[PDB]
RNA sequence: AAGCGUGUUACCUAUACUCUACCGUCAGGGUUGAUAUGAUGCCCUGACGAGUAGGCAGGCGUGGAGGUCAGUGACGAAGCCUAGACCGUAAGGUCGGGUCGAACGGCCUCUAGUGCAGAUCUUGGUGGUAGUAGCAAAUAUUCAAAUGAGAACUUUGAAG
RNA sequence: ACUAAUCGAACCAUCUAGUAGCUGGUUCCUGCCGAAGUUUCCCUCAGGAUAGCAGAAGCUCGUAUCAGUUUUAUGAGGUA
RNA sequence: GACGUAAGUCAAGGAUGCUGGCAUAAUGGUUAUAUGCCGCCCGUCUUGAAACACGGACCAAGGAGUCUAACGUCUAUGCGAGUGUUUGGGUGUAAAACCCAUACGCGUAAUGAAAGUGAACGUAGGUUGGGGCCUCGCAAGAGGUGCACAAUCGACCGAU
RNA sequence: AAAUAUUGGCGAGAGACCGAUAGCGAACAAGUACAGUGAUGGAAAGAUGAAAAGAACUUUGAAAAGAGAGUGAAAAAGUACGUGAAAUUGUUGAAAGGGAAGGGCAUUUGAUCAGACAGGCCAGCAUCAGUUUUGGUGGCA
């Protein structure tokens, strides 16, 4: 008998493979598993873990977010690496010539990057031109901007969105929401 | 696919995942939204504040078409120009020949002022505009025409 | 097909053995097993027979000839663990024993070389046996445990 | 024969019979887990039947091996049989039960040529 | 004392402790210029393993559906019986023999009216009890002949 | 009391698979983790909601934040 | 690692060498029986069941978390500031498959009871952390840039 | 008038539907047999064989029927008819049995059964390695 300090046979709680059955993603994982094992660069380990992520854990990264990242000092010639989708953004009006490595490009995003003079690149092409992740820049999209995150942690005096279908007057704007009607939250 | 459900996994187990003490019954707490003020009051006050009670004016015979006024922001204003024809206006950003952007045709009622349009004069036709939207448009060198 | 297929088959190549660190060293017999002692055979066809210990052989077996004229046991081998080494001794510095070895007793009606090799050794052996009285009678008689005999408290 | 293998250890050679299958005819001998609240078999009282546990699992070296030392491969025709041509040391052919007698002699003739051991060479054999 | 109080040893034995093997789980790792073609693979190292209610995972089985094995079969399909054999920890799978007579399987997927020991469960069938309890109200039957395979019980005669 | 073996409201069919916080049952295997009977509210006390206990999915990082523990220093308490 | 001047040897990252008998019911499996010890009848409600608590005489077959409208979390997929062909039309080898316009739904804007108004002072802000990347170092480390996210102080929009 | 409805009627075409305790109550002389005064309630019940070729004839018996013979691919298909499970029963054979029987671990005994001579089965000894148990004896503090 052992007085177990911790719970026995506890899984790590981290994805060790993509949940998907995408064959091209699996052999993308196969490449970077080899790279993260046989190379000491922390870039390969980060990218391999990001390949495992679920759809809400890889939010889309807009070209405007990429352009703002390139505005940083000394980052103008770095290779922007996005483990996910790069979407277009018409809000921005000037885009620089750069190399963006991503899983997916939308039609508008890929057109805009090419029109600026840049180049859209797959993660295997990143591996051939940067095996240890030389001068890269790993970007991530806004994870907590989802609709579901609004309702997370709902409670009194929390300021979170209630789960509700129809919105307006007669829809949860009454007793419990204003001091005139009973109390306020 | 009923073969992937837990009902197939509960075969051989007496209570089918419902407990021996709880003893899954018809309606132990009521039907529907019963007891929201009496015995579901804590749940209702925690997750649905404002459910009970009345709020302001009634509107007899409301027609949602009266309140039709879709909003277009300034950062999306230039999207109303076709993409091939857009860049040829950014270059030669000149007066006496400026793009007309009829937002009513595109399906918008009011223009707001998110801002940072390029400094290009554009003629903007809309039912309604905001104060800041017109300030930014006229600063860029364009003008707003009101239509109906 | 009745069964579909095993997708990948085991390699039929048999793997070689690893190098073994076990070296054959000579056996150290018991202190009581000095050549010329009189042994009591515990098992086999010659159960309870008194014999003479002549020579330790190469396959860890003792060579015995409890004289064939005395108790009818020829030259043969016994296991050292299946004998009782008694304290009574006879002198074996009158007998040639190098002729006997593993291939002497290799398998492949009594032969003639066995009979004559028995004759040469046992004339020497009984000549030494006749010195101290009653060994000839002692070797002739078989060994047996009596009621109330305790081999834990018995010495041989 | 087969590849030399470690000695076959079964860890339980007795069938795991269902509790009280010997007591009622309606209770089939196929193993069922006792899920009763007061079940002595479920509570593992001394003097009762043993339950299937993962500890009884077979050594992966000797798993799925017959005392001959081969794995049984079920074979339906001659074409199935050649799939064990280069695996005669590891797999042994077993003619399926619905194969006719006149096809069985063809399979056995081919198996003798290829050296493939047959688990049931005397099935449907006229004599 | 084989009782009581106290002390000293030796001994007995738990699914407990130590060591080792095997199963599984978890964890950390190794492995691509034939990894001597399987990278959810192969391998190394360490620890761990109780369980109702309950949760999750990996698998076994059933009816039907798409594809494939140019699968099996009247030289015998399916079904059924078998203190006959083998494989799996197990759900089960496979084979041999007997009966039988016309269809039915493996694998990858799809689907569900998909797995029973219970519900004083439904329908049907069958036991022990058991050749047992019983076939006892209404006063009552008997003889002979005939008939017929067969008469306490039918017909006739006689008697009551 | 009787009203077709039915009467403190006949029988037949339908609404109707009426409702039940109550009783009974709820059908394959193995592996891993693993409870609560307590808080607050309720025409509530054989029941629910709620917080707690549990599983699962994980996510961000990589030996920190920590700890049903002691020491040192400094408080607090009104029981034996 | 040890011994040996070396050569090499060894008990040093897990058993080898020699010998015998049998080659079949001999070992072993299955089954029946005997013997030693152990073993209360399952399901169920319950704090507690072998209960003098309840259901169960036996067997076969049937037999109980399904489908739908709307929806929460999570996951997979397609496209992505858009997205959804299948109400319809075209077409067809005809309930399949293929193709399509205008709309419409949800999303890209919120807020107020409402009339209404409606989101950049700034490198879309400052500070503290922050993976990754860059530079200098064999490296430890130092500096620069720091997406996601966490805390906080600000700025902007609606109501008061 | 058309675009719309249609568990009725008639005529069609279909099914990832059910397969005789299922599917309509009814696959069949089924809204039948049967029950109730009545309104109403309402079953059970498919399959020999390709073809009756449905067993001529002999014998025992009062007969049913048996035993033969014969038809048939099959009578282990005889209309009490495809296959023909279990409960329960008869016969035969084996085994055990002082107020239950059944079970688990281990072995005896009986019965039965599988593979392997190009190493399979069971052992003995020696030298080692790992874990132990039991002694003898030596030198020191
Ligand atoms: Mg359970
Ligand atoms: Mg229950
Ligand atoms: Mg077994
Ligand atoms: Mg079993
Ligand atoms: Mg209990
Ligand atoms: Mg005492
Ligand atoms: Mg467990
Ligand atoms: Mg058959
Ligand atoms: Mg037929
Ligand atoms: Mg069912
Ligand atoms: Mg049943
Ligand atoms: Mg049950
Ligand atoms: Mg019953
Ligand atoms: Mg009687
Ligand atoms: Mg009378
Ligand atoms: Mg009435
Ligand atoms: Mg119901
Ligand atoms: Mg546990
Ligand atoms: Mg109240
Ligand atoms: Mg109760
Ligand atoms: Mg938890
Ligand atoms: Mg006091
Ligand atoms: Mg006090
Ligand atoms: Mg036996
Ligand atoms: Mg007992
Ligand atoms: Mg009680
Ligand atoms: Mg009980
Ligand atoms: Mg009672
Ligand atoms: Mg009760
Ligand atoms: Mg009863
Ligand atoms: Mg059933
Ligand atoms: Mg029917
Ligand atoms: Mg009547
Ligand atoms: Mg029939
Ligand atoms: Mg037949
Ligand atoms: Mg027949
Ligand atoms: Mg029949
Ligand atoms: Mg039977
Ligand atoms: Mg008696
Ligand atoms: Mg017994
Ligand atoms: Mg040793």
């Amino acid at each position: 008998g052992i007085d177990h300090t911790s719970k026995q046979h506890k899984r790590s709680g981290h994805r060790t493979a993509p949940k998907s059955d995408n064959v091209y993603l699996k052999l993308l994982v196969k490449l970077y598993t080899f790279l993260a094992r046989r190379t000491d660069a922390p870039f390969n380990k980060v990218v391999l873990k990001a390949l495992f992520l679920s759809k809400i854990n890889r939010p889309p990264v807009s070209v405007s977010r990429i352009a703002r990242a390139l505005k940083q000092e000394g980052a103008a010639n770095k290779t922007v690496v996005v483990v996910g989708t790069v979407t277009d953004d018409a809000r921005i009006f000037e885009f620089p010539k750069t190399t963006v490595a991503a899983l997916r490009f939308t039609a508008g995003a890929r057109a805009k990057i090419v029109k600026a003079g840049g180049e859209c690149i797959t993660l295997d092409q990143l591996a051939v031109r940067a095996p240890k992740g030389q001068n890269t820049l790993i970007l991530r999209g806004p994870r907590n901007s989802r609709e579901a995150v609004r309702h997370f942690g709902m409670g009194p005096h929390k300021g979170k969105a209630p789960r509700i279908l129809s919105t307006g007057r007669k829809f949860e704007r009454a007793r419990g929401r204003r001091r005139s009607k009973g109390f306020k939250v | 696919p009923s073969r992937f459900t837990k009902t197939r996994k509960h075969r051989g187990h007496v209570s089918a995942g419902k407990g021996r003490i709880g003893k899954h019954r018809k309606h132990p707490g009521g039907r529907g939204m019963a007891g929201g003020q009496h015995h579901h009051r804590i749940n209702m006050d925690k997750y649905h504040p404002g459910y009970f009670g009345k709020v302001g004016m009634r509107y007899f015979h409301k027609q949602q078409a009266h309140f039709w006024k879709p909003v277009l922001n300034l950062d999306k204003l230039w999207t109303l120009i076709p993409e091939d024809k857009r860049d040829q206006y950014l270059k030669s950003a000149s007066k006496e020949t400026a793009p007309v952007i009829d937002t009513l045709a595109a399906g918008y009622g009011k223009i707001l002022g998110k801002g940072r349009i390029p400094n290009v004069p554009v003629i903007v036709k809309a039912r309604f505009v905001s104060k800041l939207a017109e300030e930014k448009i006229r600063a860029a060198g364009g003008v707003v025409e009101l239509i109906a | 097909s009745a069964q579909k297929a095993p997708k990948w088959y085991p390699s039929e190549d048999v793997a070689a053995l690893k190098k073994t660190r076990k070296a054959a060293r000579p056996q150290k017999l018991r202190a009581s097993l000095v050549p010329g002692t009189v042994l009591i055979l515990l098992a086999g066809r010659f159960r309870g027979k008194r014999v003479v210990y002549l020579k330790h052989l190469e396959d860890n077996t003792l060579l015995i000839s409890g004289p064939f004229k005395v108790n009818g046991v020829p030259l043969r081998r016994v296991n050292a663990r299946y004998v009782i080494a008694t304290s009574t001794k006879v002198s074996v510095e009158g007998v040639n024993v190098e002729k006997f070895n593993v291939e002497y007793f290799a398998k492949e009606e009594i032969k003639a070389e066995r009979v004559e090799d028995q004759k040469v050794v046992d004339k020497a052996l009984i000549a030494e046996i006749k010195k101290t009285p009653l060994l000839k009678q002692y070797l002739s008689a078989s060994f047996s445990l009596k009621n109330g005999d305790k081999p834990h408290m018995l010495k041989f | 024969a087969s590849l030399p293998h470690p000695k076959i250890v079964k860890k339980h050679t007795k069938k795991f019979k269902r509790h009280h299958s010997d007591r009622y005819h309606r209770v089939a001998e196929n193993w069922r887990k006792q899920k009763g609240i007061d079940s002595v078999v479920r509570r593992r009282f001394r003097g009762n039947i043993s339950q299937p546990k993962i500890g009884y699992g077979s050594n992966k070296k000797t798993k799925f091996l017959s005392p001959s030392g081969h794995k049984t491969f079920l074979v339906a025709n001659v074409k199935d049989l050649e799939t064990l041509t280069m695996h005669t040391k590891t797999y042994a052919a077993e003619i399926a039960h619905n194969i006719s007698a006149k096809n069985r002699v063809v399979i056995l003739a081919r198996a003798k040529a290829l050296g493939i051991k047959v688990t049931n060479p005397k099935g449907r054999l006229a004599l």
